[PDB]
């Protein structure tokens, strides 16, 4: 029972590239479906499969093309990636089509930005700020911060590790990054997070703290031309040690 | 505004010939076929033309792929009715949907299930519930029944959509469908000694015919040709009665057809 | 499965006055299963252009069919219908009784 | 011409009944769905109306009247868990799903013992920024954007000690600039006047 798994999770494009949308599922379901979400309105079907052996357009196909591989998988092929096709995609899949109360049955999603030129790629700086003294004394709670600032695209996973095991306990992450500069359509983002600890657990001094943020950029095939160093997928993280 | 109904046939063969098809399904508005769709064409297509005329390409690509995944669900229900059944061979199954349009304003909806040719399931729209008539009809109701919503979904469609699609579609082909070409109805005698009445020329199908006797309905001594199709839109039928040779009597027949009654008498 | 043998009806489009054109109808109804055979017949020879409706349903889960040609009916010319089905042993032909 | 209108986003307080709208103006009806998308993540299916009525599903009820073409979606005892996109769904004569755009619902915390404060944390030896924490204020307070351009403030975010049962408002500004300080980051924002600004040292 894996449902419906969907890769990749994140995709950088330049205008004009190709690539391959993969969708599966296990569910022995007969329809799937390609869907495209955007903001400020309801999602938009882009092809659809009745059943295994035939497909057919929906709202939005140009652009776009498919193959229904088997009964499990569903591919959705972009040929010249376009601006415009920066969007998130969801697969997804039901029992039948045609019926009435049957339910769609969602993939995670698949986010792809596709630009012009590549030269305003940039993986996050990250910083791990350690609790106020005077917040320990006031509320005996300590909150570390951890800032992510500087990247583009917005495609970052931002996870604490506490001696070496993820945590989500006492975490707050924003849910939207913010634009460093909101006037300009590139602008650069930023992103906090908090972790919030009882001050008896942050004075402790072998408790290790870690901000992680897996950013997802260019790969090997990419062409880079730029002087800075090229912004691959890559982890880039900080820390701290408790303070007695 | 007479009856009108609107009807789905669906027909699935487990072992077809070659040639034959697996698959077929066919819409009727009366008795006008007005949607057909099989698995060697694998398109849905007008056979009427006041359909093709009246609904756009994208209305025959949008129920041309739903068809194709009705086609399998057909061929796995069928599957599975056949290996409950533990039958060898080639077997069908059978599936109509549909409402009617009674004069009066009122409505009545319908869909049931066959398995070859007879009875199988069928559904009841106001206790929502199927009836079986065997213990593999009971295991796909126990199954049907437990998706309530799917039963509150036929309900509405019997009720609602099935009525709407009635309504558009009297209006596309109404210069047919509500047309009326009344009968033309004579007597004459066939070797005993019988009355034949007969009627031909007349649309819509629906015509009543009896031989009434001194005022009374000589009944079960009656004997009803059906209603058949002329091959240009109308239909022809009779209904026979046998004269006593020992006793004159005054033998009259009665055809109604569209609120017109007619009566003629055997001198 | 309960198999279902096609009663067969030959009769003309319009009352046929000999020497005036007409259409030789044969209604094939209430057959079950679907497969089935149909050729109109002249003086017991199969007549070529014969054509036929579509497959069609009943509410009672049974088949009817139309076969028909265009014809002028003679004293002498002798017209039938032959069918066959699963549920008949041989082929069954049903003469066109003017009367 | 088809569409669905559901409103953009709605405020309601933990704890409390909030009530979810969509209207439809369709070509025919074959039953209106409701799903949950959490942020980041995939819509999942809620609820099913095709009749008219309520129909109970644990915390939630969804309504429906044909009649008006309107359904609503009733969540009652809200949770910060609650916290998500609803998104409407009707299927058309066609059996085609037209999508509503969205409701964004919002959750208010109960904050029980409010102590709103702003703190200097410690700078980072790998960092040019400084930083100050905004935190522990009343579900009422609302924090706004920055004014000056090397200023950053982010916006409020709900923490859950789930240990202690507790939970708080936090919001984060920073900043490279020299006169950049905690007792002047949030002077663009509505902050309640028990403010706690500890000396600076
Ligand atoms: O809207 C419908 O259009 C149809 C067709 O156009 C058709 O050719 C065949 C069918 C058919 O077999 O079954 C149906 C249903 O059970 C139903 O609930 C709705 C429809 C059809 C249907
Ligand atoms: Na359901
Ligand atoms: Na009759
Ligand atoms: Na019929």
């Amino acid at each position: 029972n894996a449902g419906v798994t969907q890769t990749p999770k994140f995709q950088v494009l330049k205008t004009g590239q190709s690539m391959t949308l993969q969708c599966a599922q296990d569910m022995n379901h007969n329809s799937m479906y390609w869907y495209r979400q955007d903001p400020g309105m309801g999602l938009r079907l882009i092809y659809y499969s009745a059943s295994e052996g035939t497909t057919d357009k929906g709202e939005v196909p140009n652009g776009y093309n498919v193959s229904r591989l088997n009964k499990r998988e569903f591919s959705l092929r972009l040929e010249s990636a376009a601006p415009s096709q920066t969007s998130v995609y969801f697969c997804a899949s039901s029992v039948w089509t045609g019926e009435g109360s049957g339910e769609l049955f969602f993939g995670e999603g698949s986010r792809l930005t596709v630009l012009e030129d590549l030269k305003n790629v940039f993986p996050p700086e990250v910083a791990v700020f350690e609790p106020s003294e005077a917040e320990i004394s006031h509320t005996q709670k300590a909150t570390l911060v951890c800032l992510a600032t500087g990247f583009y695209p917005d495609h970052v996973e931002l996870s604490w590790w506490v001696n070496g095991k993820e945590v989500h306990s006492g975490v707050c992450t924003d849910p939207q990054p913010l634009k460093e500069q909101p006037a300009l359509n590139d602008s650069r983002y930023a992103l906090s997070s908090r972790l919030r600890v009882s001050a008896t657990f942050w004075q402790n001094p072998r408790n290790h703290f870690r901000c992680q943020v897996q950013f997802y950029g260019l790969s090997e095939n990419d062409e880079w031309t730029q002087d800075r160093a090229k912004p691959v997928t890559q982890i880039v993280s900080a820390e701290a040690w408790g303070r007695a | 505004m007479r009856t009108h109904s609107l009807r789905y046939f669906r027909l699935g063969v487990s072992d077809p010939i070659h040639g034959v098809p697996e698959f077929i399904s066919v819409g009727y508005v009366d008795s006008h076929p007005i949607t057909t769709y099989d698995s060697v064409t694998r398109q849905k297509e007008p056979r009427a033309p006041w359909m093709a005329e009246n609904l756009a390409p994208d209305h025959w690509e949008r129920y041309t792929q739903l068809l194709r995944g009705w086609q399998q669900m057909f061929k796995v229900e069928l599957k599975r009715l056949q290996r409950h059944y533990n039958h060898s061979g080639s077997h069908t199954y059978q599936r109509m949907i549909g409402c009617e349009l009674l004069e009066d304003g009122s409505t009545t909806g319908f869909l049931q299930y066959a398995y070859d040719g007879q009875d199988f399931l069928i559904f009841n729209k106001d206790t929502l519930s199927w009836l079986a008539v065997d213990n593999v009809a009971h295991t796909i109701k126990q199954a049907w029944e437990a998706n309530q919503h799917e039963l509150l979904y036929q309900k509405n469609w019997l009720e609602e959509e099935c009525i709407a699609w009635l309504k558009r579609f009297l209006e596309y082909g109404k210069d047919t469908l509500q047309r009326t070409e009344p009968p033309l109805v004579r007597v004459n005698r066939k070797e005993v000694t019988a009355l034949f009445c007969k009627a031909h020329g007349f649309y819509p199908p629906e015509i009543y015919m009896t031989w009434m006797k001194n005022g009374e309905e000589i009944v079960q001594e009656i004997d009803y040709g059906d209603i058949l199709p002329s091959g240009d839109g109308t239909y022809q039928a009779w209904a026979s009665i046998e004269l006593d040779p020992q006793s004159s009597n005054l033998y009259s027949c009665h055809v109604e057809h569209s609120g017109v009654h007619m009566v003629l008498q055997v001198p | 499965m309960i198999q279902r043998t096609p009663k067969i009806q030959v009769y003309s489009r319009h009352p046929a006055e000999n020497g005036k054109s007409n259409f030789l109808n044969c209604y094939v109804s209430g057959f079950h299963p679907s497969d089935i055979e149909v050729d109109l017949l002249k003086n017991g020879e199969r007549i070529e252009k014969v054509e036929h409706s579509d497959l069609s349903f009943s509410k009672d889960w049974s088949f009817y069919l139309l076969y028909y040609t265009e014809f002028t009916p003679t004293e002498k010319d002798e017209y039938a219908c032959r069918v066959n089905h699963v549920t008949l042993s041989q082929p069954k032909i049903v003469k066109w009784d003017r009367d | 011409g088809q569409n669905i209108d559901q409103p953009t986003e709605m405020t309601a307080t933990e704890g409390a009944i909030v009530q979810i709208n969509c209207t439809y103006q369709t070509s025919g009806f074959n039953g209106l769905f409701w799903y949950q998308q959490h942020a980041g993540e995939a819509p999942t299916f809620l609820s099913y109306n095709v009749l008219d009525g309520l129909e109970e599903k644990g915390r939630f009820s969804s309504f429906l009247s044909r009649s008006k073409g309107y359904s609503y979606l009733l969540l009652k005892e809200l949770q910060m868990k609650d916290s998500a996109s609803y998104l409407c769904a009707v299927k058309d004569s066609n059996y085609q799903l037209i999508w509503g755009a969205g409701t964004k619902l919002i959750i208010k915390p109960d904050i029980q013992n409010p102590d709103p404060a702003v703190y200097q944390l410690r700078d980072s030896k790998s960092s040019d920024k400084s930083v100050c924490l905004f935190t522990d204020f009343d579900s009422q307070t609302n924090v706004s954007q920055s004014k000056d351009s090397d200023v950053y403030i982010t916006d409020k975010c709900v923490l859950d000690m789930r240990s202690m049962d507790f939970k708080s408002n936090s919001a984060v500004a920073w900043s490279n600039k020299s006169d950049f300080a905690c007792a002047n980051a949030f002077n663009n924002s509505i902050i309640p006047e028990d403010t706690f600004f500890p000396s600076p040292e």
